């Protein structure tokens, strides 16, 4: 073996997996942000 | 793809070294304290940040004896989605992050009334999976950048039956006039 | 008059894909790479029979 | 009537218009507008009226298809890809 | 929480989702026509139609919902043949009009064919044709290209508030628009177009002009209203071409006003392209930067220090401001106004002070709404539609001051200041309905604390608000808004700068490009004028000196919403001729003039910001405040006296508020079009 | 108590600046909530700027005539010492 | 000198790869020059001066008088960016 | 299919320390197999390939780079799985291939290297190719490869005096420069350049 094996069976794990997008994401109205006030 | 290390996420504070820096110190470190301290996709708030001309910016190929314009550039950084025209276009958009340069120079030459760039650079876009891909792009480069994050519609109730509903007892008395 | 079939339905588009482990791993380093062995219980029957049937 | 004037754009598809049609030499730089004006409305008997600008397919545009039965009876109606304009016979 | 299959994979959606809802989120697009997102579900046209088993019809995706275990196969070949029939029926009597139709290049009605139809056709007969209609100046209609999808009908039902669409016929033979000649008269209209899959209605100022494939997009926001719309702008070349809404949820949700839209076409003429300078008989003369920034700055060595003023435009931005203040501090000068009326009366101590409270979505949130000077059909029509939204959703809309045609119902309280005044002192049943409000909410205009009395108004707005609970803090709710007419304003209220500071008597006045409410008695006569602008249609006249500035459009800058929002505006297209940045000519000038500013690059400027203000730095956000009942308290003993006379807005033309939409052509179109049609002396009672 | 009766004539603005909610501007915070209407009624023509975010460090920047500055820290600073130091700088 | 302000220029580089590519490409340079296959005109760009003109023709003064003790700021901005006629 | 094909599968049995990862396509020819290998190991594979029996008969066909760090999907973004070898043109900075013909085989072999450091360094066999000795020399000059024990590293096909890497993504296609002719030196020059736009 050689020392530079790991670092490519990294980068060959890292490739292979499920690849989500941005868009096609579900988000929601967020809640009324509620107001704070001070003493 | 477009949802996926952490020193490309990491974004230096600023070095004053310009006299007008050294007079506007207060407003470096106000500008250091309120900036997000790492960048993200998930992130709400857009920012602008300087480039980094230090060893890391080594790797570019735009600095020419007859270039010496195209390093120091502020890049943009956001999605560009399908337009409001159409809905369900051959090639869609929205799965990529753009990055952008501002233009220099555009005007007409006169003898056919041809349109000419003054500024071969910034014509084209340059396109990236991800986010972390752009900004490890713009320090290797020797760019800042302005990172927009992406505003998308919500989600919402949709059947076919709120077509139809009972508007209510004949005796719903309305107070408010 | 006929146009439903003027696109092809079959296509040669069709790829296969090989994938295999290191020829001179043995089964232990394959136990322990996989995640169902730890380098401690090597060289324990138990330890192997159990990463052997979990592999399996 | 000025052609800047509510009633002269409203009848123009809100464009400036040009009676004279003489600015079109220059701005689009042919006289073709005088050359279709100088042609005469086509009276079909018929509700629809079939244009191709020519005598067979491929030699002219592509098939369109003229509405005759207007709001206001006898309006004449303009072929978009040549300037034929036709009018339902009375 | 149910699992379904959507060709063979599984997955878990809600039990309320569509079929094309659950595909969407689940990456899988479906060809449709007539389903929009925002408007209600019709089934009218039939392209996504898909394949389920067990089922022996194709099933609507749009208009059915999720079952749960069912699976859905979208690439089957009975799928396939279902689009295929769909796309041969849609195209049957579709017209041959793709090389003189607007849609060209962006039609979905062609992309949809060319990847899901069969590719071919067989129809051999005459199409039906159908006689155009006018709409207006803004829309253009070409009607043999409709496919009857209701977009725009129920655009116009359920978004713009107009009743003027529909389809009247049967069969065939059946048509889509206004049974009688009637424009298309209203804000929002153009809108409409982009709803509209196909080129039966497009954007008449964008006839014929460009191409989808030769255009390069920037996105931007908007300045023409107080309302920060997100916008794209397309252009090729030097030349801006189109103007399109984008996706906010937050402003403008995905619509834009038509002077938005359209009104940008005023930067392409009556432009000012270089320094001028202007003789005692009048004549004007083109001249040098040096000499201009030379003779302005001589002029500023000589002036006394009391003598000298500013009036701040209304298409000021941040760094045009901070650039502005900066140097007259350093002259010793801190009056930044001249004029003697028209003056807001609002201290910027603090941000609650003149800023939405509420947010724009907060007309969602409240349930009371009361309008003070305040016409939103007007000054921001895509906040109008939200308003409707919500009321269609329970919001009471109450209105105190000139009754409007809003496209809902509103209650009128009165119409003069009396009002207020019985409100405020009690004995007004209005007071009660406030009280029993869950969470009442108050917008005022701008314009109505520019009256000579503007302070006493808000006084008593202020102490309204304390006495009835919109402002509490066992809600958590700020229910005060104030509703600006000009981001200039907005930008000097952030950075600081008092409105009511006025000198009396100046000598020397910079006009950072104002041309709104400028009179010939408010400059003195023998006072001298340096105005800095990118139009001559009003300021330009007053100059001694004239510098050209770039647009919005042409620089890189920072702009505040009504709401606090903080924005970039992006370089879209360096300025014409020899105009320069509004802070590159007022740091040049203060260098020039012994009092150079520390600062050359849009950073260190930017650096100086974050020094007054840090809040400023920080984009498309709104920074919280926490001192609204202490900035909003109705402090004791103050004045709260009000003229008797009627509460009105500031719009009379829509089309044309400002010098940009002054000088363009497409907004004297709709003026002369529209405005004859628009006037009323009376309320349209239907509504 | 005098020196919050009159402002003086070289004295053109004062800005304040801190944070929302960290513990490091808790002082200047409480400060400016309690007696901001004490020096607004004693002067009401000038200008107190107040101005917040979230991580911004607490300053009180003081302004004089022409365009000269002089900001302050004030951070972990109770409620005599914020007194103090805005009598100082409005003091000079 | 003018060839060491260049490499001064590329000082801040730290990969060893790199400058191991850009002396490959600095001798190749060289040699083309040594051996007529680039033009004078076209190699002189790595001989001349920064901040100084030539020695073989004169040299203008005039922005030197007119923006004597001027920022780099005001020079460039008295000096546009682009043309004024379009 | 409908031909005898066989996998080169004693490459990764001599090679015992080496994942093995191949694919074959009807896209490609039905005797063209692809392959992927680490950059490490690269030398020592084609030197066994050069002289082992029934790869001794071997001819190196082509050589390039393939810039995949502005590679995007541009349609049907939802048809892909985790054997695509188009999954591995993700986050990957560089990729090199070579494409050999062996005659007693009568097969095509091309093998894919990722290279993932910011110097693109790779080392070189155009001791054991013939052919490598140019097509090496193109693709470092067209993409920036720093090739390692490389016979002759100059330019290939690029200007005298410049310094660039055309086929780059980052690259505009009209470049930087523009040649003209100088009155005042009567030679020719390289000045900045303003284009026209369509
Ligand atoms: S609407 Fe226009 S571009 Fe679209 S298919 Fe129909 S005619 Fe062609
Ligand atoms: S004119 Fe267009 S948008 Fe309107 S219903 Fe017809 S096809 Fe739909
Ligand atoms: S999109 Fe579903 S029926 Fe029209
Ligand atoms: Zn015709």
């Amino acid at each position: 073996s050689r020392p530079g094996d790991e670092e490519q069976n990294e980068m060959i794990r890292i490739a292979s997996q499920k690849r989500v997008y941005l868009k096609h994401q579900r988000v929601d109205r967020p809640a009324r942000q509620e107001a704070a006030f001070i003493s | 793809m477009l949802l996926p290390y952490f020193e490309i996420q990491k974004i230096p504070a600023k070095i004053a070294k310009t006299a007008n820096e050294k007079i506007l110190s207060v407003g470096v470190a106000q500008k250091n304290n309120i900036q997000p301290k790492t960048v993200t996709a998930q992130g709400q708030i857009g920012f602008v940040q300087h480039p980094q001309l230090d060893s890391s910016c080594q790797y570019t190929q735009f600095y020419t004896p007859q270039r010496r314009d195209i390093r120091g550039r502020v890049a943009r950084i956001y999605i560009q989605d399908t337009n409001h025209m159409h809905d369900t276009p051959q090639i869609p958009e929205g799965y990529k992050w753009t990055l952008e340069f501002e233009r220099q120079a555009q005007y007409k030459t006169p003898w056919m009334g041809w349109s000419f760039n003054g500024d071969t650079f910034s014509k084209r876009n340059h396109y990236f999976c991800t986010l972390e891909d752009a900004i490890s792009y713009c320090k290797q480069m020797g760019f800042g950048y302005e990172v927009s994050f992406p505003r998308s519609r919500y989600h919402t109730r949709k059947s076919y039956a709120d077509n139809m509903l009972w508007p209510g007892h004949d005796n719903a008395v309305d107070e408010d006039c | 008059h006929n146009i439903r079939y003027h696109h092809e339905i079959h296509t040669s588009d069709q790829t296969y894909h090989s994938s295999y482990d290191p020829v001179g791993e043995t089964t232990t380093e394959r136990l322990v790479r996989y995640g169902y062995l730890n380098k401690d219980q090597v060289n324990n029957a138990e330890a192997v029979a159990a990463a052997a049937k979990e592999f399996q | 009537l000025n052609p800047y004037s509510y009633e002269a754009l409203k009848e123009n598809h809100w464009l400036v218009s040009d009676s004279s049609k003489k600015n079109s030499e220059w701005t689009h730089k042919s006289n073709a507008e005088q050359l279709i004006a100088k042609v005469p409305i086509i009276y079909v008997d018929s509700n629809i009226v079939r244009c191709i600008g020519g005598t067979e397919i491929n030699a002219g545009h592509p098939q369109v298809y003229i509405q005759l039965d207007t709001r206001k009876h006898g309006t004449p109606q303009t072929c978009k890809y040549c300037g034929l304009r036709y009018a339902k016979k009375m | 929480q149910i699992e379904i299959f959507i060709d063979g994979k599984p997955a878990k959606v809600d039990d309320s989702y569509t079929i094309f809802q659950a595909c969407y989120e689940n990456g899988v697009i479906v060809p449709r026509f007539c389903y929009h997102e925002r408007l209600s579900v019709a089934g009218n046209c039939r392209m996504c139609l898909v394949e389920v088993e067990n089922v022996p019809k194709p099933v609507a995706a749009c208009a059915s919902q999720v079952v749960p275990g069912m699976k859905i196969k979208t690439k089957s070949e009975k799928t396939r043949i279902h689009r295929g029939n769909v796309m041969e029926f849609l195209l049957a009597n579709h017209p041959l009009d793709c090389p003189i139709c607007d849609q060209g290049g962006e039609c979905d009605l062609q992309d949809i064919s060319s990847v899901y139809g069969y590719g071919i056709s067989r129809y051999n007969e005459y199409k039906r044709a159908v006689e155009d209609k006018n709409y207006g100046p803004l829309v253009a209609t070409s009607m043999n290209r409709c496919i009857h999808c209701t977009r725009c009908v129920r655009f116009a039902t359920q978004i713009a508030g107009v009743e003027d669409l529909g389809k009247t016929g049967r069969g065939k033979a059946a048509e889509i628009g206004t049974y009688v000649e009637k424009t298309f008269n209203t804000e929002l209209s153009g809108n409409v177009v982009d709803v509209c899959p196909v080129g039966a209605l497009t954007n008449a100022p964008y006839a014929f002009t460009s191409r989808p494939w030769e255009l390069k997009s920037f996105y931007t926001s908007d300045v023409f209203d107080t309302l920060g719309s997100a916008i794209q702008v397309d252009t090729r070349g030097p030349e801006i071409m189109r103007v399109l809404p984008r996706i906010h949820e937050e402003i403008n949700e995905e619509w834009i006003s038509d002077k938005t839209r359209h009104a940008f076409d005023g930067l392409k003429r009556q432009r000012i392209n270089s320094p001028m300078k202007r003789s005692k008989d009048g004549n004007y003369e083109d001249i040098f930067w040096e000499e201009a920034i030379q003779t302005i700055s001589k002029k500023c060595l000589n002036t006394p220090s009391d003598q000298i003023g500013a009036i701040i435009g209304e298409f000021a931005d941040i760094e045009s401001i901070t650039a502005l203040k900066d140097f007259l501090n350093r002259l010793d000068v801190d009056n930044f106004e001249v004029r003697q009326h028209g003056n807001l009366k609002v201290s910027p101590d603090f941000r609650a002070n003149y800023l939405m409270n509420s947010k724009i979505t907060g007309v969602e949130d409240a349930d009371v709404l009361l309008l003070v000077g305040c016409n939103p059909r007007y000054e921001a029509p895509v906040l109008n539609a939200r308003i409707l939204k919500s009321t269609r959703k329970n919001l009471k809309v109450f209105n105190i001051g000139t009754n409007q045609d809003l496209n809902y119902k509103n209650v009128h309280l009165g119409n003069s200041t009396k009002v207020l005044k019985e409100i405020a002192d009690g004995t007004h049943p209005f007071a009660e309905r406030l009280k029993k409000a869950k969470l009442p909410m108050i917008m005022v205009g701008a314009s109505a604390l520019e009256r000579e009395d503007g302070a006493e108004l808000y006084n008593t707005l202020k102490v309204i608000s304390n006495k009835t609970g919109v402002i509490s803090e066992e809600k958590s709710w700020n229910g005060f808004n104030i509703l600006h007419k000009e981001m200039g304003r907005i930008n000097a209220l952030e950075l600081g700068i008092n409105p009511t500071s006025v000198n009396k008597n100046a000598k020397l006045v910079f006009i950072l490009g104002a041309d709104n409410n400028l009179r010939p008695e408010d400059i003195p006569a023998d006072a001298f004028v340096v105005y800095f602008g990118t139009h001559g249609d009003e300021g330009a006249y007053y100059a001694d000196i004239i510098l050209p500035t770039a647009a919005y459009t042409e620089k890189n800058a920072t702009w505040v919403n009504t709401e606090g929002r903080v924005q970039q505006g992006r370089l879209v297209v360096m300025p014409p001729g020899d105009a320069r940045e509004d802070w590159q000519i007022i740091r040049a000038l203060s260098e020039e003039a012994g009092v150079p500013l520390p600062y050359d690059s849009l950073e260190e400027l930017r650096y100086r910001v974050a020094e007054l203000a840090p809040h400023l730095l920080k984009y498309d956000y709104i920074e919280p405040t926490i001192f609204g009942k202490v900035a909003l308290s109705a402090q004791q003993g103050v004045k709260t006296t009000l003229s008797p006379t009627p509460i009105t807005d500031y719009i009379d033309n829509f089309y044309m508020t400002d010098a940009i939409s002054r000088a363009s052509v497409t907004m004297a179109k709709c003026s002369t079009a529209f405005n004859h049609e628009k006037f009323s002396n009376f309320k349209n009672l239907a509504k | 108590s005098s020196w919050q009766k009159l402002i003086g004539t070289n004295l053109r603005e004062l800005r304040f600046v801190f944070c929302q909610n960290s513990q490091r501007s808790l002082g200047l915070r409480n400060y400016i909530a309690k007696n901001y209407w004490n020096l607004k009624n004693q002067n009401p023509n000038f200008p107190l700027i107040v101005r917040e975010c979230e991580e911004a460090d607490p300053y009180i920047i003081a302004r004089y005539q022409y365009g000269v500055e002089k900001k302050a820290f004030a951070a972990n600073n109770n409620e005599a010492e914020i007194e103090n130091i805005i009598k100082t700088l409005v003091e000079q | 000198i003018n060839f060491g302000n260049y490499i001064r220029e590329r000082n801040h580089y730290r990969d060893p790869g790199l400058i191991d590519h850009r002396i490959q490409l600095g001798y190749e340079l060289l040699y083309e020059a040594e051996m007529h296959f680039s033009q004078h005109t076209i190699l002189m760009q790595y001989l001349s001066p920064y901040n100084t003109p030539l020695s073989d023709r004169g040299y203008s003064y005039l922005e030197k008088v007119k923006y004597g003790n001027k920022s780099k700021f005001l020079q460039g901005f008295y000096k546009g960016n682009k043309p004024t006629e379009f | 299919m409908q031909n005898k094909y066989m996998q080169p599968i004693q490459l990764f049995i001599v090679f015992e320390k080496l994942n093995s990862k191949m694919w074959i396509s009807k896209k490609l020819n039905s005797n063209h197999s692809i392959a992927l290998i680490p950059s490490n190991w690269f030398y020592s594979i084609n030197l066994f390939l050069k002289r082992e029996l029934l790869f001794s008969n071997i001819t190196l066909i082509e050589n390039s780079a393939i810039d995949t760090i502005s590679y995007n999907l541009e349609t049907n973004q939802n048809d892909l799985d985790k054997t695509n070898i188009e999954n591995y043109f993700f986050k990957n900075k560089m990729l090199v291939f070579y494409n050999y013909y062996n005659y007693f085989l009568k097969s095509k072999l091309t093998l894919f290297i990722i290279l993932n450091n910011l110097n693109k360094s790779i080392d070189s066999i155009d001791r054991i190719f013939a052919n490598a000795n140019w097509l090496e020399r193109e693709t470092s000059e067209m993409y920036g490869i720093n090739y390692k024990w490389k016979i002759d590293t100059r330019k290939l096909l690029l200007d005298y005096s410049k310094i660039e890497n055309p086929m780059l993504k980052e690259f505009q296609s009209e470049g930087t420069q523009d040649a003209f002719y100088n009155i005042f030196e009567n030679q020719v020059v390289v000045l900045k350049n303003e284009t026209v736009e369509l």
